[PDB]
């Protein structure tokens, strides 16, 4: 079982993490039955 | 999940995620009901010495 848990919060802080507390509500979960010792992260580029 | 009780309103504002609860002892204490999703608070029936 993958456990994906999620929190949206409005910042307004430039650089850093803010500092404070805010609980993660679970988002889903997902039956993959896999192994994952590797993950990559997926970003979009901007063309112009 | 089996147990005795009388089924009342609750305002207890529970989570999407958040189906049961429990209490110190970790008897249930409020149920999301099947079907049409409401939370019902579970109450233990009146008892008491005699
Ligand atoms: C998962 O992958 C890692 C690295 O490839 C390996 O060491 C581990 O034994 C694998 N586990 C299973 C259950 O296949
Ligand atoms: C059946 O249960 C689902 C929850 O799994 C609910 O969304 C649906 O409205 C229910 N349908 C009826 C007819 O009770």
């Amino acid at each position: 079982y993958f456990k994906i848990y999620s929190k949206h919060t409005p910042i307004n802080l430039v650089r850093d993490l803010p500092q404070g507390f805010s609980a993660l509500e679970p988002l889903v979960d997902l039956p993959i039955g896999i192994n994952i010792t590797r993950f990559q992260t997926l970003l979009a580029l901007h063309r112009s | 999940l089996t147990g005795t009780g009388v089924l009342t309103e609750s305002n207890k504002k529970f989570l999407p995620f958040q189906q049961f609860g429990r209490d110190i002892a970790d008897t249930t204490d409020a149920v999301r009901d099947p079907q049409t999703l409401e939370i019902l608070d579970i109450t233990p029936c009146s008892f008491g010495g005699v």
